[PDB]
């Protein structure tokens, strides 16, 4: 058993050089050989490499793949970004039963500036509490590169039961956007001091905070 | 501040050119036994008139003294006989050291640690691993191959030529045998760790790497997947569904490579020379020269009475009777060592054939057997050598089998149409050496019977 | 050229069976592996199952052993899947693959289909329920502030979100569904708007899920 690792999320501009590594959680990553995919959005994967670092017919030398055993990883290294390598890429292994999958890292070929989320968390409305309901709503828009990860927080301490988050699309004027919630019972909401949404993006973070006896 | 190590300059390349292993494609130290190297060992200080430092070498999981698998040496200003460490210069804090291994060390992977006792305390760091292999220039190893034309074909040519089909259609196919491209060293030391030799007692499997006769004959059992999910699986029937068609495999690597790859799961699928060319890999990887033999009309005798038997009730029909058959071609390897076992005038080749053919001990291995033991008929000896003997000059008999007395008389005995042509790649050419004569006397000759007939008396 | 084409999929619900199948053409079906993987919205790749060459062996995932069965069939070109005891979480976009290795048994996907949808539910047809996400208080006075309508539980997919009955555009965002382990749909829908226009327009969200004949007006006050 094991897993593989990828980064959220990488970019760079047209004809520059990106890598996104895929690290192996136990075993040595040179045991079984590493594939990549690429899957454009609303289609299906196609292969990019195959057996650690050989290229598919008819896939562009542009594409790469390598292993560095001291970091017990496998790389893919994309050089003369085009637009159309915007895309989601994959890495998977195996061992002699179970296929494993990395968890996917977004690839944005950056076409406007960077621009950090603008995050607003709403506490549960007074009729959803009244229906003996409550959803915390964190939104999360005006954002570029489309990836984020978000974090929850009761009071001081992480929370990841009751979560859910939507993946990033587009906007009207073409940054990003996406939501998360935390769905709580009336008595979870009002038996903490507070509860926080924490959005990354770009190695950044944001964080805001809501309480049952405030904001009134 | 007490005596420690703050760094170490293996001079990897310089060692490597050396020992002739700066072709295989790996940042690794890989070092040739009996065979001295130099490393450069920067300490924190000089060294003190009461201070020692003592250098820990293992290889395998139950290393010990007394098995040969770990060493323990001092560095020294004197000539030891064992493993060794000499100081060579001392230049402020630096060290300038030489350190050999016995001509008889275990090949394998070590682990180098070092001991320092000063201020009594003691301390002890891991510096480093090696590849120690088999030493064809050295010329007390027992792989000793003084030629240096030959030396350099047998072991250092990673690419060749098989003959194949039968006598009246030879043909030939190139054969990469790949042994220095990426990982192909390492899984070849992989295979010796997943024999059932080593399943079954791992220490003393280890132990026994410093012997070429051993090493030898685990791969001929390593090669094929029957017994031990060996590297190849093979295929006569026709039909190679579920894999590659054997005809379509271009060398060692792939195949060696996807083995180790699926987790030591066998690869599928190969005829006797795809089994040939990837022992043969395996073989020069490690340091044992070797090459690629191929015979035609080769003999499958199915017990041993160097002959083979195509039966025929009385009064002439042919019978079902037979397991004995015989091959348009079939291929095997040789490999250069020699036999302690056996005597002075029994060493150089020694067939190794990792094709399941026949079992020996229970297993699908065959080998090593001395090719002048061969000719000369003197088939009691280790190892297979009747199976052996039967492939290159069996004798063909046809009998009368009568279904009702039990007895048996032969009709005819045709001693020539076994083994011809006998084949191997030419040192530095693809030209085809013909190696019949080495493997038997003439046929139609004197010598020729009276050497069958010794053989045969033998097998008792 | 390859192709694998996979159907089978539907709305389906817990408790209940499924069977994919996958029809392969364009290569020896007989000399590869095959496998399904499948993908939830908006997720990543999980690889469901594996059956070798000759059907000799089988693997599946921990989260689907037991309840789901591979098997092909080799006069037929196709590959099954045999889901029984479905659940919420089973709900995914399922592709076929072809496995790249011939001959040793390593693991790539060198084709893939473009898949067959099952959605696993026990839902009928449901109108939302409207929540406000009143401005803050607080609201940046110069600048702007976000305010909103929380969808809540729906079914089936879609619904879609107005201002104003069309007359907010700018700034507005509604985001993609999340399914919920219920069975039934949720969204929101955001606009920011000036904070000094709090309290002299009225902000009124308009939903409208056509599947259930139903429109929903929810005002939003500050609070
Ligand atoms: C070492 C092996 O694995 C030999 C296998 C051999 N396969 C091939 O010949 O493959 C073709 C090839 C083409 C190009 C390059 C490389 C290979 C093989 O199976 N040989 C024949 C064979 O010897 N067999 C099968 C069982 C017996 C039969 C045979 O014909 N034997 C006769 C004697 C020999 C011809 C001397 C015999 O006794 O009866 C006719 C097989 C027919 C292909
Ligand atoms: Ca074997
Ligand atoms: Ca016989
Ligand atoms: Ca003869």
């Amino acid at each position: 058993n094991f897993m593989l690792t990828q980064p959220h999320s990488v970019s760079e501009s047209p004809g520059k050089t990106v890598t996104i590594s895929c690290t192996r959680s136990s075993g040595s990553i040179d045991s079984n050989y590493v594939q990549w995919y690429q899957q454009r959005p609303g289609s299906a994967p196609t292969i990019v490499i195959h057996e650690d670092n050989q290229r598919p017919s008819g896939v562009p030398d542009r594409f790469s793949g390598s292993i560095d055993t001291s970091s017990n990883s496998a790389s893919l290294t994309i050089s003369g970004l085009k637009t159309e390598d915007e895309a989601d890429y994959y890495c998977q292994s195996y061992d002699p039963s179970n296929v494993v999958f990395g968890g996917g890292t977004k690839l944005t070929v950056l076409g406007q500036p960077k621009a950090a989320p603008s995050v607003t968390l709403f506490p549960p409305s007074s009729e959803e509490l009244q229906a003996n309901k409550a959803t915390l709503v964190c939104l999360i828009s005006d954002f570029y590169p489309g990836a984020v990860t978000v974090a929850w927080k009761a009071d001081s301490s992480p929370v990841k039961a009751g979560v859910e988050t939507t993946t990033p699309s587009k906007q009207s004027n073409n940054k990003y956007a996406a939501s998360s919630y935390l769905s709580l019972t009336p008595e979870q909401w009002k038996s903490h001091r507070s509860y926080s949404c924490q959005v990354t993006h770009e190695g950044s973070t944001v964080e805001k905070t809501v309480a049952p006896t405030e904001c009134s | 501040a007490a005596l420690g190590v703050q760094s170490i300059n293996w001079q990897t390349a310089f060692n490597r050119q050396a020992h002739h292993t700066d072709k295989f494609s790996s940042q690794e130290l890989i070092l040739r036994r009996g065979q001295n190297f130099q490393v450069l060992m920067i300490m924190n200080k000089g060294l003190g008139s009461n201070e020692r430092l003592e250098f820990i070498v293992s290889t395998g999981p139950y290393p010990s003294e007394s098995a040969m698998t770990k060493a323990v040496f001092p560095l020294s200003n004197g000539s030891s006989g064992g493993w060794s460490a000499v100081l060579q210069a001392s230049n402020g804090n630096t060290l300038t050291i030489s350190i050999s291994s016995p001509a008889s060390a275990p090949i394998g992977r070590y682990t180098m640690a070092l001991q320092i006792f000063s201020q009594g305390g003691i301390s002890s760091v891991k510096l480093g691993t090696f590849i120690l292999l088999f030493n064809p220039w050295l010329n007390v190893d027992s792989v000793f191959m003084g030629n240096h034309a030959e030396r350099e074909e047998y072991v250092q040519e990673d690419a060749g030529i098989i003959f194949v089909g039968s006598t009246n259609r030879i043909g030939m196919i190139g054969w990469n045998f790949g042994q220095f491209e990426e990982d192909i060293l390492s899984i070849c030391l992989s295979i010796l760790d997943r024999s059932l030799n080593f399943r079954r007692d791992a220490a003393t499997d280890v132990a026994s790497r410093n012997d070429p006769k051993y090493v030898g004959r685990v791969l001929s059992a390593m090669i094929n997947s029957n017994d031990d999910n060996g590297v190849l699986a093979g295929n006569w029937s026709g039909t190679y569904t579920g894999g590659r068609d054997p005809r379509s495999w271009n060398g060692s690597v792939e195949i060696l490579k996807n083995w180790k790859k699926s987790g030591f799961s066998p690869v599928r699928y190969g005829q006797c020379w795809v089994f040939a060319g990837t022992l043969n890999t395996a073989l020069r990887s490690l340091g044992i020269p070797s090459r690629v033999i191929t015979n035609f009309n080769s003999a499958h005798d199915t017990d041993r009475n160097l002959s083979v038997d195509v039966y025929y009730d009385p009064m002439g029909n042919p019978l079902d009777k037979g397991s004995d058959s015989v091959w348009n071609f079939h291929v095997w390897n040789e490999g250069w060592f020699v036999r302690s076992d056996l005597g002075p005038s029994y060493g150089g080749w020694q067939v190794l054939d990792a094709t399941p053919q026949e079992r020996s001990q229970g297993v699908f291995q065959c080998g090593p057997a001395s090719v002048i033991g061969v000719r000369e008929g003197d088939v009691q000896l280790n190892f297979d050598m009747p199976f052996i003997f039967a492939e290159v000059n069996a004798d063909r008999i046809t009998w009368l089998y009568d279904n009702t007395t039990g007895k048996q008389w032969k009709n005819s005995v045709n001693s020539h149409t076994i083994g011809r042509y006998i084949s191997t790649k030419a040192v530095g050419s693809n030209a085809r050496m013909d190696v019949t004569d080495k493997y038997k006397y003439p046929e139609g000759s004197d010598q020729e019977r009276q050497v069958f007939q010794k053989a045969l008396g033998k097998l008792k | 050229e390859v192709q694998l084409v996979e159907s089978g999929g539907g709305l389906v619900q817990p408790g209940r069976s499924l069977r994919l199948s996958c029809t392969a053409s364009g290569f020896t079906f007989d000399d590869y592996a095959m496998h399904w993987v499948r993908q939830a919205p908006g997720k990543g790749l999980e690889w469901v199952s594996r059956i070798s060459w000759n059907s000799r062996s089988i693997a599946y995932a921990d989260s689907v052993k037991g309840r789901f069965t591979i098997s092909r069939d080799s006069a037929k070109n196709s590959l099954y899947l045999q889901m029984n005891s479905l659940r919420t979480e089973d709900t995914a976009l399922y592709y076929c693959a072809k496995d790249h290795y011939l001959g040793s048994d390593s693991y790539g996907m060198d084709v893939w289909g473009q898949g067959t949808t099952v959605t696993v539910s026990s839902a009928s047809t449901k109108g939302p329920s409207v929540f406000p996400l009143a401005p803050s208080s607080k609201s940046t006075s110069g600048g702007t502030a976000a305010l909103g309508c929380l969808v809540k539980d729906y079914f089936p997919e879609p619904v879609t979100v107005s201002w104003n009955s069309g007359a907010l555009t700018s700034g507005v965002h509604t985001f993609p569904a999340v399914l919920q382990s219920s069975g039934l749909y949720s969204l929101s829908s955001v606009v920011t708007v000036p904070s000094s226009s709090l309290g002299t327009q009225t902000y009124i969200c308009n939903v409208n899920h056509k599947p259930s004949n139903t429109k929903v007006d929810k005002r939003v006050e500050p609070k």
